[PDB]
Protein backbone atom coordinates (compact mmCIF):
# COMPACT_ATOMS: atom_id res chain seq x y z
CA UNK A 1 0.00 0.00 0.00
CA UNK A 2 1.90 2.77 1.19
CA UNK A 3 5.76 3.91 0.45
CA UNK A 4 9.11 2.71 2.28
CA UNK A 5 9.74 5.81 4.57
CA UNK A 6 6.36 6.33 5.49
CA UNK A 7 5.41 2.83 5.81
CA UNK A 8 8.46 2.04 8.56
CA UNK A 9 6.00 3.77 10.66
CA UNK A 10 3.77 1.41 11.34
CA UNK A 11 6.60 -1.44 10.81
CA UNK A 12 8.02 -0.05 14.00
CA UNK A 13 4.82 -0.21 15.68
CA UNK A 14 4.07 -3.51 14.66
CA UNK A 15 7.38 -4.76 15.27
CA UNK A 16 7.90 -2.81 19.10
CA UNK A 17 3.91 -4.41 19.82
CA UNK A 18 5.21 -8.24 18.30
CA UNK A 19 8.97 -8.42 19.89
CA UNK A 20 7.53 -7.15 23.36
CA UNK A 21 4.43 -9.50 23.46
CA UNK A 22 7.20 -12.31 22.42
CA UNK A 23 9.54 -11.48 25.37
CA UNK A 24 6.67 -11.66 27.84
CA UNK A 25 5.68 -14.97 26.75
CA UNK A 26 9.22 -15.94 26.76
CA UNK A 27 9.48 -14.86 30.52
CA UNK A 28 6.32 -16.65 31.45
CA UNK A 29 7.87 -19.80 29.58
CA UNK A 30 11.18 -19.24 31.86
CA UNK A 31 8.64 -19.26 35.04
CA UNK A 32 7.21 -22.40 33.84
CA UNK A 33 10.41 -24.14 32.81
CA UNK A 34 11.72 -23.46 36.67
CA UNK A 35 8.73 -25.03 38.31
CA UNK A 36 8.97 -27.54 36.20
CA UNK A 37 12.58 -28.16 36.99
CA UNK A 38 11.68 -27.78 40.57
CA UNK A 39 8.97 -30.21 40.15
CA UNK A 40 10.90 -32.59 38.22
CA UNK A 41 13.55 -32.81 40.88
CA UNK A 42 11.10 -33.81 43.37
CA UNK A 43 9.94 -36.79 40.98
CA UNK A 44 13.60 -37.53 40.66
CA UNK A 45 14.34 -37.81 44.27
CA UNK A 46 10.90 -39.63 45.30
CA UNK A 47 12.12 -42.21 42.28
CA UNK A 48 15.16 -42.79 43.75
CA UNK A 49 13.71 -43.08 47.21
CA UNK B 1 -21.50 23.39 1.58
CA UNK B 2 -23.53 21.71 -0.70
CA UNK B 3 -20.65 19.97 -1.89
CA UNK B 4 -21.38 16.93 -4.50
CA UNK B 5 -21.16 13.64 -4.07
CA UNK B 6 -20.78 10.81 -6.85
CA UNK B 7 -20.43 7.12 -6.59
CA UNK B 8 -18.24 4.97 -9.43
CA UNK B 9 -17.76 1.35 -9.43
CA UNK B 10 -17.67 -1.54 -12.22
CA UNK B 11 -14.70 -0.43 -13.84
CA UNK B 12 -10.90 -0.51 -14.11
CA UNK B 13 -8.90 2.96 -12.66
CA UNK B 14 -5.81 4.22 -14.21
CA UNK B 15 -4.36 6.75 -12.43
CA UNK B 16 -1.67 6.48 -14.32
CA UNK B 17 -2.82 9.38 -16.11
CA UNK B 18 -4.59 11.57 -13.77
CA UNK B 19 -0.80 11.36 -11.49
CA UNK B 20 0.66 12.63 -14.58
CA UNK B 21 -1.92 15.42 -15.40
CA UNK B 22 0.42 18.27 -13.80
CA UNK B 23 -2.73 20.67 -14.09
CA UNK B 24 -3.45 19.30 -10.53
CA UNK B 25 -2.29 22.06 -8.40
CA UNK B 26 -2.16 19.20 -5.51
CA UNK B 27 -1.73 15.86 -5.58
CA UNK B 28 -1.98 14.39 -2.16
CA UNK B 29 -2.43 11.26 -0.36
CA UNK B 30 -3.11 9.64 2.78
CA UNK B 31 -3.33 6.12 2.73
CA UNK B 32 -1.84 5.46 -0.16
CA UNK B 33 1.69 6.60 -1.89
CA UNK B 34 0.43 8.52 -5.65
CA UNK B 35 2.14 5.33 -7.36
CA UNK B 36 1.26 2.25 -5.50
CA UNK B 37 -3.08 3.40 -6.69
CA UNK B 38 -2.09 1.20 -10.25
CA UNK B 39 -2.10 -2.04 -8.98
CA UNK B 40 -4.68 -2.23 -6.54
CA UNK B 41 -8.66 -3.80 -6.39
CA UNK B 42 -10.70 -2.35 -4.43
CA UNK B 43 -14.73 -2.64 -3.44
CA UNK B 44 -15.75 1.23 -4.88
CA UNK B 45 -14.77 4.61 -4.44
CA UNK B 46 -16.58 7.86 -3.57
CA UNK B 47 -15.63 10.87 -5.18
CA UNK B 48 -16.51 14.59 -4.10
CA UNK B 49 -16.43 17.53 -6.58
Amino acid sequence: RLDPPEAEVQIDRLITGRLQSLQTYVTQQLIRAAEIRASANLAATKMSE
Amino acid sequence: YAWNRKRISNCVADYSVLYNSASFSTFKCYGVSPTKLNDLCFTNVYADS
